RNA sequence: CGCAGAUAUCAGGAGGAACACCGGUGGCGAAGGCGGGUCUCUGGGCAGUAACUGACGCUGAGGAGCGAAAGCGUGGGGAGCGAACAGGAUUAGAUACCCUGGUAGUCCACGCCGUAAACGGUGGGUACUAGGUGUGGGUUUCCUUCCUUGGGAUCCGUGCCGUAGCUAACGCAUUAAGUACCCCGCCUGGGGAGUACGGCCGCAAGGCUAAAACUCAAAGGAAUUGACGGGGGCCCGCACAAGCGGCGGAGC
C-alpha cells in the first residue's frame, strides 16, 4: 500500500543527526541515519550526514509511495537546512515548517558542567 | 629503548671518583623511569678553581634530544650532590612541562 | 587581600580534622 | 609572505611547438642545469610518440593532462587532538604543474632502460588511462571523497 | 510643523513617544480582567511568550498585574499558551 | 544499550522534583533569604492629616530566639541529578578531570547541631556637610491637553560619576572609609594554635570558651619598573606552509 502526503521529523543533536517519516496520525513508513549510511563515531555531526540521511530516507519514501511531505524540526542541527535542500533535492514537496526545539519550563535538573 | 640513554659522563678537570658515575648513570636512569623518547644526554662536570669564590664552586651543563624538542638544563653548585640534585630537578620540571604539552 | 594566608590556616585544619578521623574511635572509647 | 605575494616567471613560448607547458616540462625534468639534455630528451621522446601515433605528440599529451589533471586535492589541518584532511579546489595552474610532477616521478620508476622510452610509454598509458600517474589521481579522489564530510569549514 | 522634541509650543504633552509610554492608561484599554483575551494578546507574541517593559512601557504596577492576568488565563485555558 | 526487536515516532495512562518568556544593577525581609497559580491567617514599611500621651528615647555586657548548605535521628516518598563506588579511555602511573552506570543524599513531616568569603570583607542610633545623573513608590502645584519618564517642589529607598575633605596607597565621598558626640564587641609581632588540658552544649559529627614551653627577625598591605604566561589584540623573519636538494644508512 501507501500515502501521498504525510510527515517528516528530524532530530539534528551534536554528536548524531537523524529523520523518519511518518503519517500526520504517527505512523512512520521510513526512516534512515548516519550510521545507516556508513558514518561511524565522531563525523556523523556534519551536514553531510545529513545530506546523505535525509536523501536515503526520501527516496524509500518515493519508493512506499510519498510525494509531500510535512516538515518537523528538533535540537541543536548545523545541518537542518542542509537535511531540507536534501529533501527538496529528493523529489518531495515541503508542507509546513516548525521549529520546535523541546524547551522545559524550568524543570529538571539538567546535569552538571564540564571542562 | 631502555638502555638507548646514550650515557655521556665527563669532567673538563676534576677529581671525578668512579662512584660519581653511579650517581649520575642512576639519576639518569631515574628520569629514563618517565620519559621513553631518549636519545642522547651530553653531561659535563666543571670546576672554575677561582679563589675567593662567588659561592658557586662547581657547575653544569646538561642538554638532551627528545623526538624535535631538545631539552636544557643548567646548575651551580658547591660540590657534585647539589649539582646533579639541582640539574635533575630542573630537567623534572622541563620533562613533567613536556609531557604535559606533549599532548 | 591575599591566599596563602587561609591556605596555612586551610592546612591546619585538614591534618588536624585527618587526625580525628584517624582517632575517632581512641578518643571516644578511651576518654570516658 | 606575509606582506604579500609576488609574480610569477613568464614562460617562453617553444622554439617548435607552440606551447609554453613544454618548456615548463622540461623545466620540470631538469636535474643538475642540464636544460639542453632535457630537451633533447623530450624531443626525442615526442618524435617517439610521434611514429607510434602517426600524428602529433602534443594532442595525445594534452589528451594525458586531461586525465590527470585534477581540480580537487587535500590541504591538512591539525584541530581538535586529531588532524583532519579537507578537500580543497585547485586553480589551473597547480593543476597543470602537480600532474607534470606526478608524471615525471612515476615515469622515473619504470623498466624501459632510458629515461627517453619510459617517460615516451608513460605519456602514452596516460593518454590510454592507464598510467600509475592515473592511479594516483584516482587515489586522491577517493580521499576527497572519503573526506567531504569536512567542506563546510571552506578554508 | 513640529519636532518630537523641542516642543517649546504645547503645553507639557499628554502624548507618549518611543522612550516614553504607559500603554495602558494610554489606550487599549477597558479594565485589566482575564476575561478580555483579545487584549491581552497584544502583549505578547506570536510564540505566546510576554514582552518586557523596555518593549512595552508600562509601570512595573501593570506590568505584573498583567502578567498575572496572562498566566490565569493560560490556566483556565482561556488564552493559547505556547506548546505542542 | 540493542539485534529476544532498540533509537526514533505516535495514542494513553502512572509518577515525583523544579516552576521558562514576566525577571534586571528591579521590589520585600533585621539577617539568612525570598517568584507556577488561587484562597485563608498574619506581619512590616512608606507617605499624607498631622487629631492623642508628652522625653516614654539610643545602646546593650551576660542571656534568650531566628539562622544558607552539608550532616544526624524516627517516619514517608524517590522521576531526574549524584558523594561514595564499578568499569572504559587518556596517562610514565591516574585512587582525578572526560564517558558509561549508580547507592546515601537532595524532597515532605517532627526534632536536632548552630556554623561560611553568613561580604558592602565597612556595628548600631543622630545632626550639619558642592552637585549632576538614571531609577522604584507615594504626595503636590503650573504650561494645562489637564487621556502626560509632563514639568517643578517634597518625602522614602536604591545605583553611577564626581567637589572640598580624608586615607600608607587603592579609593570613599550626602547610602561616607569626611566632620562630632553616646553605647557595645574586638586587635597589641609571625608560628606553635582558635591547638592540647579543663569545662558547657550536643545522640554523634563537632562548636564556644582558650594557653604555654619552644622557635623565627620577620609575617604582612597597597602600589612602580621589569621579566614571564600553554591571557588577549596588531605585525615581521625560510618559521612553518608550497617547492628543490640533502643529513642521518654505507666507505674515506
Amino acid at each position: 500500500k501507501n500515502v501521498p502526503h504525510g510527515a517528516a521529523h528530524i532530530k539534528s543533536t551534536f554528536n548524531n543527526t537523524i529523520v523518519s517519516i511518518t503519517d500526520p496520525q504517527g505512523n512512520v513508513i521510513a526512516w534512515a541515519s548516519s550510521g545507516h549510511v556508513g558514518f561511524k563515531g565522531s563525523r556523523k555531526s556534519t551536514p553531510f550526514a545529513a545530506q546523505l540521511a535525509a536523501e536515503n530516507a526520501a527516496r524509500k519514501a518515493q519508493e512506499h509511495g510519498v510525494k509531500k511531505v510535512d516538515v518537523f524540526v528538533k535540537g541543536p542541527g548545523s545541518g537542518r537546512e542542509t537535511a531540507i535542500r536534501s529533501l527538496q533535492a529528493a523529489g518531495l514537496e515541503v508542507g509546513t515548517i516548525s521549529d520546535v526545539t523541546p524547551q522545559p519550563h524550568n524543570g529538571c535538573r539538567p546535569p552538571k558542567r564540564r571542562r | 629503548e631502555r638502555p638507548h640513554a646514550e650515557v655521556v659522563v665527563k669532567g673538563r678537570n676534576v677529581e671525578v671518583p668512579d662512584h660519581f658515575r653511579t650517581y649520575v648513570s642512576e639519576k639518569l636512569s631515574r628520569l629514563e623511569r618517565f620519559d621513553k623518547t631518549i636519545y642522547l644526554f651530553d653531561v659535563e662536570l666543571d670546576h672554575e678553581r677561582n679563589r675567593r669564590q662567588r659561592k658557586n664552586c662547581q657547575h653544569v651543563e646538561i642538554t638532551a634530544r627528545g623526538r624535535g624538542p631538545v631539552v636544557r638544563g643548567e646548575a651551580c653548585a658547591d660540590s657534585f650532590y647539589t649539582a646533579f640534585e639541582s640539574a635533575v630537578q630542573k630537567l623534572e620540571g622541563r620533562l613533567r612541562r613536556a609531557k604535559d604539552r606533549r599532548k | 587581600g591575599s591566599v596563602i594566608k587561609k591556605r596555612r590556616k586551610r592546612m591546619s585544619k585538614k591534618k588536624h580534622r585527618k587526625l580525628l578521623r584517624r582517632t575517632r574511635v581512641q578518643r571516644r572509647k578511651l576518654g570516658k | 609572505p606575509r606582506k604579500g605575494p609576488a609574480p610569477k616567471r613568464p614562460l617562453v613560448n617553444d622554439p617548435v611547438y607552440g606551447s609554453q607547458l613544454v618548456t615548463q616540462l622540461v623545466n620540470k625534468v631538469l636535474l643538475e642545469g642540464k636544460k639542453s639534455l632535457a630537451e633533447r630528451i623530450v624531443y626525442g621522446a615526442l618524435e617517439q610518440a610521434r611514429e607510434k601515433t602517426g600524428t602529433d605528440p602534443v594532442v595525445t599529451l594534452k589528451r594525458a593532462l586531461d586525465n590527470v589533471k585534477p581540480a580537487l586535492e587535500v590541504r591538512s589541518r591539525r584541530v581538535g587532538g586529531a588532524t583532519y584532511q579537507v578537500p580543497v579546489e585547485v586553480r589551473p595552474d597547480r593543476s597543470t604543474t602537480l600532474a607534470l610532477r606526478w608524471l615525471v616521478n612515476f615515469s622515473r620508476q619504470r623498466r624501459e632502460k632510458t629515461m627517453v622510452e619510459r617517460l615516451a610509454n608513460e605519456i602514452l598509458d596516460a593518454s590510454n588511462g592507464l598510467g600509475a600517474s592515473v592511479k594516483r589521481r584516482e587515489d586522491t579522489h577517493k580521499m576527497a571523497e572519503a573526506n567531504r564530510a569536512f567542506a563546510h569549514y571552506r578554508w | 510643523m513640529m519636532a518630537v522634541k523641542k516642543s517649546r509650543k504645547r503645553t507639557a504633552a499628554t502624548e507618549l513617544k518611543k522612550p516614553r509610554r504607559n500603554q495602558l492608561e494610554a489606550l487599549g484599554v477597558t479594565t485589566i480582567d482575564y476575561k478580555d483575551v483579545a487584549v491581552l494578546r497584544t502583549f505578547l507574541s506570536e510564540r505566546g511568550k510576554i514582552r518586557s517593559r523596555h518593549v512595552t512601557g508600562l509601570t512595573p504596577q501593570q506590568q505584573r498585574q498583567v502578567a498575572t492576568a496572562i498566566k490565569n488565563a493560560r490556566e483556565m485555558a482561556l488564552l493559547p499558551m505556547a506548546g505542542p
